[PDB]
DNA sequence: GGCTGCGTACGTGCGGGTCGT
DNA sequence: CACGACCCGCACGTACGCAGC
């Protein structure tokens, strides 16, 4: 590329940034160049080594992970202090955090996790812990173990706050459930292991069996189309329940290959 | 008079480049940075800085207990990073240095499309905008820190793949993308150590099981021997699969993905909950994926064991 | 037409860059 | 870590093109 062009970007891109500061500076809401560059100069003295404060910073993380901080010794776990911000989270005041232990926040599942992360420089874990006004919520713990104040060990951590008419089953190409979810049992009265193994037609109504055929044998061809169909279903009290079923074929991301029809039965 | 006015036309040029390169240096030290650093900055840096900081402080203006506020950035694994809705990094945390090596200020204020992916450039592009003010995706930003610990060129930057996180928030209109940059771990190089619910496996680019760690054996009683060329997405409770095609479609193209939760089937009956963590291994001779590698995480114990959902648990 | 301020285009020189046998 | 090999960046010099008391 020629060296004028080169030099011509460069131009235009200087011209841009000294627009860019012009619109900035509140005292030139147009003056040259050198008047722009002098006001902008006094301006950013009335201002003001770091970009941003530590406060500022602070305000920052917690609009970003909406979460907060907290520090546990290691040797007994005990909380030895807690941001205001805990309250925002987990609807627990400071108060039931200070003098307590971490393990008593925690779901009594996850102690045995806590005590071997805690046990004696970054840790990173995920475990659950109570709701105040039990409720649960997972949180993902990022922080180091150093010493203090500034064995004397202690956790410094930030917890991020990490984010019936039908029944899903599943279908290979010939009509076999291989899964059924358990809300079968109540939306038509058999319970999950008496209908694996068994073909969906042999529980439809004789009339309507080629109906159901005819589906599944149009939906492993449309590949990967939704594809709905009404038919009667005998239900274990023996009574013939109208459902609807949406089937589409499910289609490995790499491969493409059709691993299973998954039908999503609604009773009408 | 042609001569004594190409004279005096060569002589106020040099008055006004004069005062022009020393007003500039003049801006270049009110910039909040060491003297040493900002004295050896050309104009276009100085000039970039100025508008980032004024545009910070423009937001920060709109948006505003002292003695633990500087433990929040130690204590956090990524960089924070605000992005206008046109793609100016107007803000870096200090500790980006040792995640991809670039100092802030050789980003602060930069494009964000001139240093990340051209493939990923759409998807930056939808998030950034205001079509829910959260926002979560992966995203491939060159990184000039090597396996090893040093440092090099740009030119030889490589690509990693951060998980970012955080929200747009809008200041009375002025949108910035606040996020929180994870960088998802290799797993042969971990150096945050494994809990006791953690257990490795393997899978062929299909998702098929071709390793499993003995300890699934104990979390979730399947064995290993078991699992070997049997399809993952066999196991995934049919309410998650959608997720995790979306997660393996990410693994795909870009490279590494940290899944949501989801649940695992066991083996006698009933479920555990997991979150996984997955890395594709490239082949160097030809750069062709071979296999993608993972750590499990369990999270609960075995819910509902007193239910069969699936075939291969009668 | 003078001569002044102001902005923009082309060429040249210099220090710090990267290869290479 | 060298030194001509350059190749690339940047900053300056000079002049050309326009308002306007």
């Amino acid at each position: 590329e020629n060296h004028s062009e080169i030099e011509r970007r460069r131009r235009n891109k200087m011209t841009a940034y000294i627009t860019e500061l012009s619109d900035m500076v509140p005292t030139c809401s147009k003056p040259d160049k050198l008047t722009i560059l002098r006001m902008a100069v006094s301006h950013m003295k009335s201002l003001r080594p770091s970009f941003l404060t530590d406060q500022e910073l602070k305000h920052l993380i917690l609009e970003a992970a909406d979460g907060f901080l907290f520090i546990v010794s290691c040797e007994t776990g005990r909380v030895v202090y807690v941001s205001d911000s805990v309250t925002p989270v987990l609807n627990q005041p400071q108060s039931e955090w200070f003098g307590s232990t971490l393990y008593d926040q925690v779901h009594p599942d996850d102690v045995d996790k806590l005590r071997e992360q805690l046990s004696t420089s970054r840790r990173s874990f995920i475990c659950r812990m109570r709701c105040g006004s039990p409720h649960f919520v997972v949180v993902h713990c990022t922080g180091y173990i150093k010493a203090w104040p500034p064995s004397k060990f202690c956790l410094v951590a930030i917890g991020r706050l990490q984010v019936p008419t039908e029944f899903i089953s599943r279908h290979n190409i010939e009509g076999i459930f291989t899964f059924v979810d358990h809300r079968c049992v109540a939306t038509v009265g058999y319970q999950p292991q008496e209908l694996l193994g068994k073909n969906i037609v042999e529980f439809c109504h004789p009339e309507d069996q080629q109906l159901l055929r005819d589906s599944f044998q149009q939906v492993v061809k449309l590949k990967g189309q939704v594809l709905s169909v009404m038919f009667r279903f005998r239900s274990k009290n023996q009574e013939w329940l109208w459902m609807r079923t949406s089937s589409f074929t499910f289609q490995n991301p790499y491969s493409d290959e059709i691993e299973y029809i998954i039908c999503t039965n609604t009773n009408v | 008079s042609s001569e004594r006015r190409k004279e005096k036309s060569r002589d106020a040029a040099r008055c006004r480049r004069s005062k022009e390169t020393e007003v500039f240096y003049e801006l270049a030290h009110e910039l909040p940075l060491p003297h040493s650093v900002s004295s050896h900055l050309d104009k276009a840096s100085i000039m970039r800085l100025a508008i980032s900081f004024l545009r910070t402080h423009k937001l920060l203006s709109s948006v505003c207990d002292q003695q633990m506020d500087n433990l929040y950035l130690k204590a956090l694994e990524g960089f924070i990073a605000v992005v206008t809705q046109d793609g100016d990094m107007i803000f870096l945390s200090e500790n980006i240095s040792k995640f991809m090596g670039l100092t802030q200020v050789e980003l602060t204020g930069h494009s964000i499309f001139d240093f990340t992916h051209p493939c990923d450039h759409e998807e930056i592009r939808e998030n950034l905008s205001l079509k829910s003010t959260e926002r979560d995706f992966f995203m491939r930003m060159k990184c000039t820190v090597t396996n090893r610990g040093r440092t090099v060129n740009l030119k030889s930057a490589t690509w990693k793949v951060l998980h970012c996180t955080g929200q747009v928030k809008v200041y009375n209109l002025l949108s910035c993308l606040i996020i929180m940059c994870e960088p998802i771990q290799h797993p042969s190089h971990m150096d945050i150590p494994l809990d006791s619910k953690t257990f490795l496996s393997r899978h062929s680019m299909d998702m098929k099981f071709t390793y499993c760690d003995d300890r699934i054996t104990e979390l979730i009683g399947y064995h290993p021997e078991e699992l070997l060329g049997r399809s993952a997405y066999e196991f995934y409770h049919a309410l998650d699969s959608e997720n995790m095609t979306k997660s393996h479609q990410n693994l795909c193209t870009k490279g590494q993905v940290v899944s949501g939760q989801y649940r695992m089937l066991a083996k006698h009956g009933g479920y555990v909950w997991l979150e996984t963590q997955g890395t594709v291994i490239y082949n160097p001779r030809n750069l062709q994926p071979q296999c993608i590698m993972c750590v499990n995480y369990v999270l609960s114990e075995i819910e509902k064991n007193d239910v069969v959902f699936s075939m291969d648990q009668t």
